């Protein structure tokens, strides 16, 4: 019960959401005047952020319409028949994950099909959001950021060419991560990369962390925090000061574009049309600008096949 | 509580300090025989410790005396016009950082230069302790280390030839870390490496770590702790038998300079000359005997440079464009023209398009300053219309050597 | 309070544990269809878990049996004379280690000769367990899995053929590791390779992990926890639904043997011939099983020696020489001129200085004990004045095959 402690809660009032994604081959744009081929839930890397609270009833339809065998495995906890190891979901074919939400926290999923390594690194990645049920977390701005492997000539290169945060190379230098000043921050990390692992780094501010994403620890101050290949930190954090900070990986990743610029603004009201309510009831999403300018970016070009099967 | 945690706290008795760290290039002993070239703060790898408390106003004028572009960042909470980022410090000037002192803990500070992995592979990196207002660490002998990666051949190596401990490889086998039985001791670890992680291991004994190096996190008690390339880690322990036994990072490392001994004492009375009074009150600081240690085994020799800053005309012939590549590898100085055409010519009304045909960051600058591209990403464009007739000398501010003109007629 | 943590605990009830480990060379296999030469003790890797209470009396009488110098390094408490680097254990020769059990956890043992890496990545290593006096931990059904990295053609290769879990690549994805719905489940994890770090995962619930092995800490929850080289962790999970369930570090070695295939039973009833009465009182043991079936799977080939005595230099000439190489890449025995020269004559009175030309660390020991120098280090010199006319055999006590002589007339 610690007063930054989330136990677990059954949720009062669950409700029952459904999402779709579609394996699907594809070209995007991955850095300035690099195209690539990619593996991809519903067309870009990472696939869509998904997003509800604790004790729901999620239904996940996955479609395969790609020539290879594809899964789902969602991090949490589930049954077998729901994770996503077998069975393979094959050319053409749908299944339904099915599962309550049972505990609140940040996760990710990706495709569990062998070579799993060779999956991930080709785009087959995304993050899910727990919210949890006992109470709102903190009213806050909130950002999602995948941080990944990526070479667009050898997929398995032990050291990649990239290193993007939300899989296209150095966005968020020329489309700066805004916050407010004295408004609290919020960012839902996962760290899915195969090789190294990630010192996650903040400017000019220190960082409370909630360890593996799990709401039921206490969480810990941090100047950088580790995070290993599949696990996830929820953090927040508050800067003060207007100006221009960064973020970043701490480590060859910020030269290969593991780097976001942070803009500390005065007032929020040029953030009022891009901003959603939360699902953390009084907290402010940026998930789905973030989500619409990945999509910008990568400018995706699907490879649409005819046979599957 | 805790009553192992120190929250954040108002100093009653702050004081106002000021450093000098000069941006200085370097031959230095790293290895026996290795002579190696190095970019410092002051002449030494690492750089010189800052400590001071919690609260303390603390000013550092930073001269970079190289023809490199240089910075100071500072791990901890202060504004943007002291976090080292904006603005690039040019050759031959100067930048006054000023912050109070908001929390305690184990910092560190290094250059933030594009790119920031060649800088720190270089060189340049220090420590900064700040002691906790609230009240002093248990009394301890107290040391610091850096972990770093360092290759002689080829700065950026994946994989280094060396891991020193504080700069040096190999340093401590020769010249053991003193402690005393049954006195507690503390180190200060410093993790800034580009590509491996550091497990922190020492022998025969059980640590104490405040993570991250905070203090108003609650300790826990490792064997090995991961400490992560730009993290710390503030860590206590006791040996209670004396003989000799080991620290290192736990990994390849240990074979290639990450190896120290530790030599326990029966008691203090060997080192009542070289330790220090410590600004944790109460406490023995062995850092300027490191620090001593350092600077006699890297016996450094400096290196001065003439006309910083100056640099020939460009007497190109202006060429009628308005597309400029920012060449590939312009961030070594060793390609003389670093936009191509370096120079151009363009009638009034017409937008000029650079694109970054390099790996690394580059900017497009006017220096009589009426026009600023900011980062140019690798790979990106950016463009500009000139509707101002005369002549413009731009310069990218990340890399000095970088300059350019274009003719608006 | 934080009742749960193991506080430190004095045991009233200790026993006396007395082992016996032999450093073997041995072919096994490591993956279906590939052999290898490993360095053993006891004839597998990983080596025998040990396992016994905080506070027993623990004996490790330790033989070394090949031509290397090897020693045993434990995690924990203990002093310099059982630490394991002083002295190394020459060939045929035997030592025996001594210490009390001085705080509960999960730790780790490992040679400690020089290149450390090398003797590791040979398969130098085991487990340790050390049950907490206090209480015994809930009680569970318990594993230990070693992560280590193997590559059967260049043992010291960055990125290795192998990440096998225990030893043997993949092994559990045939040989399932068996959970009963709704029973707690304790794993012993060892990380302990020399290049990239563990992310340990298990799918479908949710760890509760004791950092760094130790019972005094508060535990956390986690998804996936890092676990650094020279580290460990104590995991407990719970499994309520029946199925096939996969756990495996988190990275490209799950493709390469790190990973395996979890079996939730519906109940216990087909284990209660394998496993065995804990330690930990009310706990069941699975790692019997889990030997059993490593040294099944490996199908060990032992070498035995019985003359490792160490005998004098091979020398086709002497040289009338004062200084003296230790040449590079003597640290492996197919150099067979380790010193150069190997024999040299002087006059009483002359002091002969030798250098360390390898990036290795080595010593220059006369086989009596007239002079020692110690480490070493790459590129460093030690030197030692000759006062009396006679002859002398020495060698490097960390390379015992590395052998010269020294007529003094
Ligand atoms: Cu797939
Ligand atoms: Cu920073
Ligand atoms: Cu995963
Ligand atoms: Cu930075
Ligand atoms: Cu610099
Ligand atoms: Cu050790
Ligand atoms: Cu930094
Ligand atoms: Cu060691
Ligand atoms: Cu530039
Ligand atoms: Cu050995
Ligand atoms: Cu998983
Ligand atoms: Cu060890
Ligand atoms: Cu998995
Ligand atoms: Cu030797």
């Amino acid at each position: 019960d610690s007063s930054d402690t989330f136990p677990k809660f059954k949720n009062p009032n669950p409700q029952t959401l459904s999402y779709t994604l579609i394996a699907q081959d594809a070209e995007i744009e991955v850095s300035p005047g690099v195209r690539a081929k990619v593996w991809t839930y519903n067309g870009t890397v990472p696939a869509p952020t998904l997003r509800f609270s604790e004790g729901d009833d999620v239904t996940v339809k996955f479609v395969n319409d790609t020539p290879y065998a594809h899964t789902i495995h969602f991090h949490g906890t589930h049954d077998s028949a729901n994770d996503g190891v077998f069975p393979m979901i094959m050319p053409g074919e749908e299944y339904t994950y099915h599962f309550v939400a049972e505990e609140a926290g940040l996760f990710m999923y990706h495709c569990h099909a062998f070579p799993t390594s060779e999956h991930v690194r080709m785009g087959m990645f995304g993050t899910m959001i727990i919210d949890p049920a006992i109470r709102p977390m903190d009213p806050a701005r909130e950002y999602f950021f995948t941080l990944s492997e990526f070479d667009p000539n050898n997929a398995l290169e032990h050291f990649t060419e990239f290193y993007p945060i939300n899989g296209y190379a150095g966005q968020y230098m020329d489309n700066p991560i805004r916050v407010v000043s004295g408004e609290l921050t919020r960012f839902y990390v996962v760290g899915i990369g195969g090789v190294l692992q990630s010192p996650f780094h903040v400017h000019s501010t220190i960082m409370k962390v909630y360890p593996s994403g799990i709401l039921w620890n206490e969480p810990y101050y941090a100047q950088t925090h580790l995070i290993g290949n599949g696990d996830t930190a929820i953090i927040e954090a508050t800067w003060t000061q207007p100006g221009m900070y960064l973020f970043h990986v701490h480590g060859i990743q910020e030269e290969r574009g593991s780097m976001a610029m942070i803009e500390v603004l005065e007032d929020a009201s040029s953030l009022s049309d891009v901003q959603r309510p939360s699902n953390n009831k009084g907290s402010y999403s940026m998930v789905e600008w973030q989500e619409d300018l990945i999509r910008t970016l990568e400018q995706p070009q699907l490879i649409s096949y005819e046979n599957l099967g | 509580d805790s009553s192992d945690t120190f929250p954040k706290f108002k100093n009653p008795n702050p004081q106002t300090l000021s450093y000098t760290l000069i941006a200085q290039d370097a031959e230095i002993e790293v290895s026996p025989g290795v002579r190696a070239k190095v970019w410092t703060y002051n002449g030494t790898v690492p750089a010189p410790t800052l400590r001071f408390s919690e609260g303390d106003d603390v000013t550092v004028k930073f001269v970079n005396d190289t023809p490199y572009a240089h910075t100071i960042h500072f791990h901890g909470t202060h504004d943007s016009a002291n976090d080292g980022v904006f603005p690039m410090i040019m050759p031959g000037e100067e930048y006054t950082y000023h912050f109070v002192a908001e929390e305690a803990g184990l910092f560190m500070y290094h250059c933030h230069a594009f790119p920031t992995s060649e800088h720190v592979r270089m060189g340049m990196f220090g420590t900064m302790i700040i002691d906790p207002a609230i009240r002093p660490m248990d009394p301890a002998r107290e040391y610091f280390f850096t972990l770093s990666e360092f290759d002689p051949n080829n700065a950026l190596e994946h994989f280094t030839e060396f891991y020193p401990i504080n700069g040096y490889a190999g340093q401590y086998m020769d010249n053991p870390i003193r402690v005393v039985s049954g006195e507690l001791t503390r180190f200060y670890v410093v993790g800034i490496g580009g590509v491996l992680q550091s497990p922190f291991h020492v022998h025969s004994t059980i640590m104490k770590v405040y993570p991250s190096g905070i203090l108003w996190n609650e300790p826990y008690y490792a064997q090995t702790h991961l400490i992560g390339n730009g993290d710390t880690a503030i860590i206590e322990a006791t040996w209670t038998q004396p003989g000799m036994y080991l620290f290192h990072v736990h990994g390849i490392q240990e074979e290639r300079g990450s190896m120290a001994m530790i030599e326990v004492l029966e008691d203090a009375s060997s080192l009542s000359d070289v330790q220090r009074p410590s600004n944790n009150k109460g406490s023995y600081s062995m850092v300027e005997w490191q620090e001593d240690l350092i600077r006699t085994l890297e016996q450094p020799q400096l290196i001065s440079y003439e006309n910083l800053g100056e640099s020939a005309a460009i007497s190109s012939e202006k060429v009628s464009a308005d597309k400029v590549s920012i060449v590939k590898d312009s961030w070594n100085p060793e390609i003389t023209e670093s936009y191509d055409p370096i120079a151009i010519q363009v009638d009034s009304g017409t937008t000029v398009t650079w694109t970054n045909d390099d790996s690394v960051v580059h900017t497009v600058t006017d220096n009589e300053n009426s026009f600023d591209s900011g980062f140019i990403q690798a790979g990106n464009t950016w463009s500009y219309s000139f509707d101002n007739p005369g002549e413009f000398d731009y310069i990218c501010t990340l890399h000095p050597w970088m300059k350019g003109t274009i003719s608006v007629n």
